[PDB]
DNA sequence: GCTACTGGGGCCGAGGGTGTTCCTAAACCGAGCAGATATGCTC
DNA sequence: CACTGGTGGTCGCCGCGGTTTAGGAACACTCTAAGATATTAGA
DNA sequence: GACCACCAGTG
DNA sequence: GCCCCAGTAGC
C-alpha cells in the first residue's frame, strides 16, 4: 500500500472515468490514491490499454533513493532521461 | 478491460450518500445534487456505499459498483439496514457449501454455535447444552450486557428496541461492513447458526460476536454526549474503530476461525 | 409472478410501484402483484421504492434487455436460507446428486440416461452427444465446423461461429441465472458443474442450451453479419421475450430440483 | 520521509523555480518528490508566499485511512467536501 | 522568501552532468543541451553534482548551488576530482576550532590517528607506534586487502595504478578509481555541510584534502571497493555508469550520508 | 598575492591561458601565472576546461558580487592550505597571541595603542564606547535624525534610513573582507574579537575600517536620503572598493594583523 | 489555462558582544464415443 | 489542452470438465565611558 | 430513460 | 553576458 499519482494529458474520457473508479480526482488529469503493487498494475494496464493517443505518467512511492519511481505512456515533450541511474525529465524545443 | 474487483482490505470502510441523483459519466459513480454539483465518488476504493433517502441510483451506478466488489445498502432512519445490492454470482462455491455443510449436520452447526460463544465471550460455552440452551444463555448475556453499559455509561435504559438511536447506527454501521466482507468471501449471509430464520443471520452472528468489543460502548458514549447530529459522530467513530482495530482485515479471518470449528 | 420495466423511473404512488416513463405513461404496481422486479437498463429506482420492496420482500434484479445479462440483484447470496439448504442438502448427498443428474439428461434429451451410471459417465456422455450435435448442427445449417475454439484472450482472433456460439451461451446464462435468482437458489451449487460460481447457471442452462438458441448462433452464422455478436445478443433477446424462456425456467428448476425426493420448501 | 505531490494552477514562474528546486516537475505545473515534515512544511510556506493568484494542491503520503492527505491554497472549480470525515473534490457548475 | 539547505542525510547523493550549458531560469538551476533540451536538476534534494568536461556553468548557477548547500565538483576522466566549488565561510566556528586543537597537538593527532586505525581494521592500533610506522602498517594492510579482494572476486590484479596512463583491458583500476571518487565526493560535501575543513588531515597531510581522504578510507573498503571489484568481474561496456549506479545503491542501503557526520564526530572523540 | 576581476564574459581556455570573451568580443588573454585569484563577477560562465587550468595551477575562484559586495561561492572550499588555518588556529586558541593580534587590531583601527593592562573584554568596551561616539559624532555632522542602532531582524522594512544605510554599508564592507581573507587563505571563521559565528574573522577585519570610509557614506546616502537607499549606498560601496582598491589592500592588513603574533609566518 | 517571444532594467533582498540551556497458473485426473500405423472432441 | 453544447446511436466489451500442486531563542552573562553618577547605547 | 461517441468552439 | 519581469500574442 504504496501512494500513486497519475498525471493524464489528451486522454479520451473513458481512461478519465475508469481512472476516476480508484483514485481522487484532485485536479484535471491529475489522480491521487493509495493503492498496492497489484491494483498498480491493473491501473497501468488500464493506462495502457484506454489511452491510445494522449500521454500518461504514473509516479508510486517505493524505497528507492528518491523514494518513488514514475512511468511514461506516450509522448510528451517532458521526457524522462537517465542520468546514470537517476530518472529525471527534460523539456524538448518545438 | 476487465475491471476486476479490489481486496476488501485496501479499500475505504463506508461512504454515505443523501439528496441527488447517482449516475455514470464516461465509467465513473458520481453524484449529483440539485444545484448541479457533480462529485466522484472512488466506488471501487470503498468496501460498501450507504444510500440516505433522497437518492435516486441509476441502472449503470449499480451495475458498475457491483462489478467492482462494492456493495450498495440503502438506509433509512437513523442509519438503518433497509436494502442492499451486490455481485448476482458472488458466492465461492467451496466456502458456500462448506458453510452450508456445516449448517446441514446439526453437529457441526453446534460446533459451530459454541464457537461463537467461546469467541464472544471470553469463557468456553457450557458443556452438554443445546442450541436453542445456549442461544437463550447468549441472549440474556446480551441483555445484561446492553444493561451494564447502560449503567457505565449514565443513560436511562428500559430495553433494546436516542440511545437506541445511536446503538442502531453504529451496530447498522458493523452489519454494513460485516454483510460486505461476507458477500466478498463467497459466504451466504442468509446462512446462520446462532441466528436463523432472517436474511441476514450470518452477518448477525459475525458482527454481534465483535459489536461489543468498541462499537457499542462508542454509541454509548456519543449517546451521553447527545450532540445535535448524533449520526456524523456515530459514523466518525465508526471509521476510526474500524481503521484502529483493522477490522476490514480481520474480518475474514474470524469467520473460517468460526467455521473451523467443524473440523 | 414478475415484470420487465425499462426507461422509466421507478418511485412510489399510494404504497404502489409506480413507473414513469418518458411519454408520462404511470404503469402502477400493487405490492401483492409480483414477486420480482426485472429492472432493464434506463430505469432510475428511487430510495422509496426500494424501501417498499425491502418492506414487503420483493427482490429486485437489475439484468439487461429481456434479462440477456445480469448485472446485480437485490438480497444478495439468498435471502430464503430454507432453499439454499435445500440445493445444498441435494447435492452434498451423492445419491440425491446423482438423481438430480439423472432428471437434468431425462430433461434434456427425450430418453431417460443409461441406468447404473456415475456423475462423470454421465457427464462423457453427455460430451458425446454434444459434439454430435454441434456436427449436427454444423451440417444442417452448412456451416463449417473445425470445434470448439476460442482464445480467452483475443476475441477477434477467433473463429466467427464461436464467437455467435460463445454469445448465445452468454445470453442464456444470463436468463437461466435470473431463474435460478428468481427462484431462490444459489447459482454456485451445481451437480454436474461444480466448483465455479455459475456452475448451477451452467447446469440449468445446458438442459435447454441447444433448443433453438445456440441453433440461432448457427442461423446467425450463416448470414455472416458485420457484427455477429451484437445480432445474435438481440436474436437472443426477442427469443427470450417471445418464447418466454425466463418464466418457464423456474419450474424446470423446480422440478429438477425435485428429484431429489427430499421435501421442498414453501 | 514521505511521498509528495504539488499540483500549482496560474502560479507565477517564481513558485515554479521554486519547486524545481527541490521536487521533480514532471508535467507542466505537477512536482512530486519525497520529503520528510519539515521539508513539506517549507514547500508548503513558499506555495503560499509565492503563488498570490492561483490555486495550489498539495498531497502527501500518510498513514490515515486514505493512506494520504492534502491541502490547497486558492479558488478552483475542483473543491475539497467533507463526507462523514471523508475528503472527496466536487465539481462545482459556473 | 529564504532559501536554507535541507539536511544532508534527506538528499540524493550524486548527479552527473555533461556537455550543456548550466544556467538558473525562473530561479532554477537548468541544464541546457546544445540541441535546446532543458533539463531541471533539482539542486537542492542533491548532495553533490559532478561537472564533467563539456559544462559551462553560469554565476548565477554557482551561486544558486552554494546557497543551498549543495557541493559542486568539477570532475575530470573516471570521475576524479578536479575543482569544487562550495560555501564560503560555512565551517562552524566551534568544529574547526576543535579539528584544527587537535590538528596542533602533537599528542591528541596521534590519537586521532590510532582512533582511525581502530575503526577502519576494527582492532587497535599497535602499541608504541609513530604517524609514519601506522602510515606503512596501513599501507600494508591496503594492499593485502587489495590483492585478497582481487582474489575473491577473481579479477586481475597487479598494482593499484592511480595514474590513467596505465589503464591501456585494465578496467578494474578505473572503477576503483571511480568508485572512490564518488566516496571522496560525498564526504567532502559531508565535511563542508558539518562545518570541519577538508584540509586538515591528521593520516594524510599536506594534501588539499587531508581529511576527506581520511574519513573515506576509513569506511572506504566497507562497501564501495568491493562493489568496484564487482562492477570490474562483469567487464562493462560503459563501466562509469555502472559504477556510479553501483555507488549510489551503496549509498543509499549503507545510509553513508546520516553516518558520515557521527563518525567523524566519534574519530574527533579521541583527546577530551 | 595579485587577483583580477572578470564580468560580463564568457571564460575559456585559449592555448593554456585563461581568455575572457565579453559581450562586444573583446578577448582578455591572461597568463596562467599571472593572477593568483580570479573573483567573477555578476554575468560570467566558467567553461570546464578553465576550472581544470586553474585548478592544475591553483588559481583560486571566488564568485562575488560587483567589486566584491557579496562573496557567493569560492573554490577549495574550507581552506586549501592546512598551515594558514592552523596559523590562524594556533594564533586564536593561545590567549597570549589573541591579545597581541587584537591589540594590533585595536592600533590599526585608531592610530594609538590600547591600554597596557587591558583584557580582551575590556579592549571589546573601549571599541564600543568609541563606536558609539563615533555613531553620535556622524549624525550630528551629517545631520540626520539619531536614535540609536537597533533595528528589527525579522523584517527590513520596519526600520530608520540610516540604521538601513549602515547595515547595507557594513555588508558590503563584509563581502570584500570576506574575499579578501578567502584570497589570502585564512579562515574566516576564526576570529579573535569576535568569536563562535562563522564569520568572525571578516567582522574582525572589518571592524578595522568600518568608520573610514563606508559608514561616513552611509551617512552621506541616508542624509540625501534616495527613493531606493539600500540600492545606492550598496553602488556607492562598490565604487568606494574599486576606486580605493579597498580589497587588494585588505591582504597585506590581515598578513599584519596576524603577524603581530610574533610567530613565524607559513609563507 | 501553459508556452514563446521581445524589450527594459539590474547585477540586488542585508544588520554580527559571547556562551549555555531548554523546548494463481499448470499438472493431473475422470468419463463416454468415433474410430482407429490413435488419440481427438466434448463435457 | 480542458470544458461544454447538441445529435444520433446504443442498451454491450461474452467463451465454463474438475481438482490438487508448483537546532534556534532565551536568558544570562563582560566591558566601557559618559554622565540621571544610575543607567545606558555600543562592541 | 441513461449513457457514449463525436465534432468542434473558447479561453 | 546572465537573469527577472511585464505585456502580448498563440493554442
Amino acid at each position: 500500500m504504496s501512494m500513486l499519482v497519475v498525471v493524464t494529458e489528451n486522454v479520451p474520457p473513458r481512461l478519465r472515468g475508469r481512472l476516476a473508479i480508484w483514485l481522487l480526482e484532485v485536479r484535471a488529469g491529475v489522480y491521487v490514491g493509495d493503492v498496492s503493487a497489484k491494483i498498480r498494475e491493473m491501473i497501468w494496464e488500464q493506462i495502457a490499454g484506454l489511452a491510445e493517443e494522449g500521454n500518461v505518467v504514473m509516479a508510486w512511492a517505493t524505497n528507492t533513493e528518491t523514494g518513488f519511481e514514475f512511468q511514461t505512456f506516450g509522448l510528451n515533450r517532458r521526457t524522462p532521461v537517465d542520468l546514470d541511474g537517476l530518472r529525471l525529465v527534460s523539456f524538448l524545443p518545438v | 478491460l476487465p475491471l476486476n474487483p479490489i481486496p476488501l482490505k485496501d479499500r475505504v470502510s463506508m461512504i454515505f450518500l443523501q439528496y441527488g441523483q447517482i449516475d455514470v459519466i464516461d465509467g465513473a459513480f458520481v453524484l449529483i445534487d440539485k444545484t448541479g454539483i457533480r462529485t466522484h465518488i472512488p466506488v471501487g476504493s470503498v468496501a460498501c456505499i450507504m444510500l440516505e433517502p433522497g437518492t435516486r441510483v441509476s441502472h449503470a451506478a449499480v451495475r458498475l459498483a457491483a462489478q467492482v466488489g462494492t456493495l450498495l445498502v440503502w438506509v433509512g432512519e437513523a442509519g438503518v439496514r433497509v436494502y442492499a445490492s451486490g455481485q448476482p454470482g458472488g458466492a465461492r462455491s467451496d466456502k458456500l457449501l462448506y458453510q452450508a455443510k456445516l449448517a446441514l449436520d446439526e453437529d457441526l452447526r453446534l460446533k459451530v454455535v459454541r464457537k461463537m460463544f467461546e469467541l464472544r465471550f471470553g469463557e468456553p460455552a457450557p458443556a452438554r447444552r443445546s442450541v436453542e440452551q445456549l442461544r437463550g444463555i447468549e441472549g440474556s448475556r446480551v441483555r445484561a450486557t446492553y444493561a451494564l453499559l447502560a449503567k457505565q455509561y449514565g443513560v436511562t435504559w428500559n430495553g433494546r428496541r436516542t440511545i437506541n438511536q445511536c446503538i442502531s447506527a453504529a451496530t447498522s454501521c458493523l452489519y454494513g461492513v460485516t454483510e460486505a466482507a461476507i458477500l466478498a468471501a463467497g459466504y451466504a449471509p442468509a446462512i446462520g447458526f446462532v441466528h436463523t430464520g432472517k436474511p441476514l443471520s450470518f452477518v448477525y452472528d459475525i458482527a454481534d460476536i465483535i459489536k461489543f468489543d468498541t462499537v457499542v460502548p462508542k454509541a454509548f458514549e456519543i449517546a451521553r454526549r447527545n450532540p445535535g447530529e448524533p449520526d456524523r459522530e456515530v459514523r466518525l467513530a465508526c471509521r476510526d474503530i474500524f481503521r484502529s482495530s483493522k477490522t476490514l482485515a480481520k474480518l475474514i479471518p474470524l469467520i473460517e476461525d468460526v467455521l473451523a470449528a467443524g473440523e
